[PDB]
């Protein structure tokens, strides 16, 4: 009736069944252990033994341990009463909040939706973030990858993402933290009580987003199905429910990292640079459910990982062939101060169509991308010479990629405590107008720090103005201020005795400490 | 100065050429060993499990 | 669409159905050629065909060879594209034009199935991405 | 400490260890946090900001010390 455990070997459980074995991709549970260990078949091994991968840890796992099969593959809660909470990958409440209310618990299985139900509909979905919905503009509806290399940007942009988009349209949010810091997860998660996203207590069903956490601490078998668990909660407000969701994933990398390290174990050679020989099928199997159908719609923005800053290796290098707009970070950008520091050429999207954002928004895009293209094959003269030989054709045209590269850069509403600066959110028509003024000359005699760090173009005139008011005002203070003042600077044990002097214990008294966690509990 | 400038952008562009063939060579030494390189992690993973 | 067929194997589709959807794209194809009409074959992503047989070899444990593909994906991508011919006048005439398609990584084409590729076909279109921002479009190198 | 870096990174960002050979300005703030006052120090650990009335009352106690060269 139920099956035992015949091998342990890390992530990876062989568990044999006498007598009907348990479908491939189907939940196993092991009673008697100390928390709740799920295992997932993988496959069947062939003598009446399936080995299976765990979602939690496998310390304390024994030979011979009762696993019941479950006759279904890994349910989750799905519904209204998952919004505003956080799940694991197997469905429980983590935020200690109580049991989650379910309309129905759902396989976090499934197929593809059809070829015959795919949708054929480009509008722009605007993000108020100018290098975005200038170069490579998002899709309302599509997948939209972030690329990057560790540290460039790729959690502060889906983080100004979220309450840029998220934080008022029609529908609910589902945010799938796959293998990533615990941190940043609390970080997101705190955030969005102040914000109001999530409402805690009896508010909770004015929620607008649902959080799945399978962050770096959990096991491979963990984090290779957490994007599946909040796939499975979008596809139940796409599916059932019939409407728009957004689907936010912090690291798709992880996914197909987590399927790589117990791909050995698995009993498969491995693949080129070391990822497994499945790695293409997993992440296709993957990124095909999170489509727009005829019955919904999924917006999906996908933080990609590119580890050490290659966009060639073979998990970033899959994930290109699903997006609709690959938003690539660079860290040559983020070197210099332009934050977001989306690499504006190879920042690549589908709406940037003549015939589906229009001639002046096109022409615009393709004009902006020239002038940094030509920057860069100057570039390689300008750091050997020095730009005294450069045809004042070629010195324009340097000044004009030079204003245009900090004009892409914006302070971001959640990067307040990075940048000294509140975010500014800036129209599509207002970046359109103002990088048609750059491109065109009607901004020419501006200096070139007074794009950098601004809302549009009228806020580049509102700092030119202003720092032209604040350099020829260096020297009021320099001839006095001193000496001579109203004694606000007072003496020197002055501001001494106000010192609250904290006593300071001078030993640190623990041995009188571990005692008293002896005598409690 | 023209004149100079001259035979020194000659000199220039041999040393950069001298260079660059030296770069080429250490370049196909490379590409030839992490092509062997990563071919024995494969070779390795594949008799570790047959 | 009056002219065209579509064969489409997806990134969900089994590894064996990516595999083997260029040489059911060309038996589909090739029923112009032998019957004195003209085709024009398009396999795009050929480097994801080998990706996806890659697949199938390394989980029947075949022996891997360079970047763990098999010994046999060169005779993979030669089969199928010496199946693109003009054929002599005694068979119809018929022709059928293969565009296979090949993405490389960083503009690489020391990479094994770009240069098993480019040793099997005629001519090479390479597209380069820096052409690609000056304007130049299409990006002919 | 605390106090004693920013205080030497406060005597370099607001130009007061320019006029200063570069090769001794490794020589420069070793007279620097020893020559302004150690009071300055205990306000600026106490409150952990350079409150505006100590901005000025140690840039213009940033001045009456001894650098070398000079
Ligand atoms: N838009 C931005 N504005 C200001 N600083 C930024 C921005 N994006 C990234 N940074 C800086 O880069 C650091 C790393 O960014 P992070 O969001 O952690 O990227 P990743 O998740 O790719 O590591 C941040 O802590 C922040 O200091
Ligand atoms: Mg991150």
């Amino acid at each position: 009736d139920a099956g035992y455990v015949s091998q342990v070997i890390g992530p990876v459980v062989d568990v044999r069944f006498d007598g009907e074995l348990p479908s491939i991709l189907s939940s196993l549970e092991v009673e008697g252990h100390s928390v709740r260990l799920v295992l997932e078949v993988a496959q069947h091994m062939g003598d009446n033994t399936v080995r299976c991968i765990a979602m939690d840890s496998t310390d304390g796992l024994v030979r011979g341990q009762k696993v019941v099969d479950t006759g279904s593959p890994i349910k989750v809660p799905v519904g209204r009463g998952t919004l505003g909470r956080i799940m694991n990958v197997i469905g429980e409440p983590v935020d200690e909040q109580g049991p989650i209310d379910a309309a129905d618990i759902w396989s976090i299985h499934r197929e593809a939706p059809e070829f015959t139900e795919q949708s054929t509909e480009q509008e722009i979905l605007v993000t108020g973030i100018k290098v975005v919905d200038l170069l490579a503009p998002y899709q309302r509806g599509g997948k939209i990858g972030l690329f990057g290399g560790a540290g460039v940007g790729k959690t502060v942009l889906i983080m100004e993402l979220i309450n840029n988009v998220a934080k008022a349209h029609g529908g609910f949010s589902v945010f799938a933290g796959v293998g990533e810091r615990t941190r940043e997860g609390n970080d997101l998660y705190r955030e969005m009580i102040e914000s109001g996203v999530i409402k805690l207590g009896a508010e909770r069903g004015n929620s607008k987003c649902t959080l799945v956490y399978g962050q770096m601490n959990e096991p491979p078998g963990a984090r290779a199905r957490v994007a599946l668990t909040g796939l499975t909660v979008a596809e139940y407000f796409r599916d059932i429910e019939g409407q728009d969701v957004l689907l936010f994933v912090d690291n798709i990398f992880r996914f197909t990292q987590a399927n790589s390290e117990v791909s050995a174990l698995l009993g498969r050679i491995p693949s080129a640079v070391g990822y497994q020989p499945t790695l293409a099928t997993d992440l296709g199997g993957l990124q095909e459910r999170i489509t727009t159908t005829t019955k919904g719609s999924i917006t999906s923005v996908q933080a990609v990982y590119v580890p050490a800053d290659d966009l060639t290796d073979p998990a970033p290098a899959t994930t290109f062939a699903h997006l609709d707009a690959t938003t690539v970070l660079s860290r040559s950008i983020a070197e210099l101060g332009i934050y977001p520091a989306v690499d504006p050429l190879d920042s690549t999207s589908r709406m940037l169509n003549p015939n589906v954002i229009g001639a002046e928004h096109y022409n615009v895009a393709r004009g902006v991308q020239k002038v940094l293209q030509d920057y860069k094959n100057l570039q390689d003269i300008i750091a050997i010479l020095g730009m005294d030989e450069l045809s004042e054709e070629d010195k324009l045209t340097v000044a004009r990629a030079r204003k245009i590269q900090r004009f892409l850069s914006q302070p971001f509403q959640v990067a307040e405590v990075f940048t000294g600066t509140p975010g500014k959110y800036v129209d599509l028509a207002d970046t359109i107008s103002g990088f048609q003024g750059v491109l065109t000359g009607k901004y020419d005699d501006l200096p070139e720090m007074a794009f950098y760090m601004v809302g549009d173009i009228k806020e580049v005139k509102e700092k030119a103005d202003k720092m032209a008011k604040d350099i020829a005002s260096r020297k009021e203070a320099d001839n006095k201020k001193v000496s001579e003042e109203l004694k606000d600077i007072p003496s020197l044990d002055k501001l001494v005795s106000e010192i609250k002097e904290v006593v300071i214990e001078e030993d640190d008294g623990l041995e009188e400490d571990f005692k008293a966690e002896a005598l409690s509990s | 100065e023209h004149a100079s400038r001259m035979s020194a952008m000659e000199n220039s562009t041999k040393s950069a050429g001298e260079m660059l063939g030296k770069l080429t060579l250490d370049y196909n030494r490379k590409r030839q060993a992490t092509i062997t390189t990563e071919l024995i992690e494969i070779i390795a993973g594949a008799s570790a499990l047959m | 669409m009056r002219y065209t067929i579509m064969v489409s194997a997806t990134a969900s589709d089994a590894a064996p159905l990516q595999f083997l959807a260029p040489y059911s794209g060309c038996a589909m194809a090739e029923y112009f050629r032998d019957t004195g009409k003209h085709g024009l074959i398009i396999y795009d992503d050929l480097s994801k065909q080998s990706v996806a047989y890659r697949q199938m070899s390394l989980l029947l444990r075949r022996p891997p060879g360079r970047e763990a593909f098999p010994g046999d994906v060169f005779y993979l991508h030669s089969r199928l594209l010496e199946r693109a011919a003009k054929l002599s006048k005694e068979l119809g005439g018929g022709s059928l034009t293969a565009f296979p398609v090949i993405e490389t990584q960083a503009g690489d084409v020391s990479a094994y199935i770009a240069t098993n590729v480019i040793s099997i076909t005629d001519g090479q279109i390479f597209l380069e991405t820096e052409l690609f921002y000056k304007g130049i479009r299409p990006a002919l190198n | 400490p605390i106090e004693r870096q920013t205080v030497a990174v406060y005597a370099a960002t607001k130009g007061f260890l320019d006029k200063v050979r570069v090769q001794d300005i490794v020589a420069a703030e070793e007279a620097v946090i020893s020559q302004v006052n150690p009071a300055v120090f205990k306000i600026l650990k106490a409150n952990g900001k350079i409150t505006p009335a100590l901005d000025a009352h140690l840039k213009a106690e940033l001045r009456k010390v001894k650098l070398p060269g000079a």
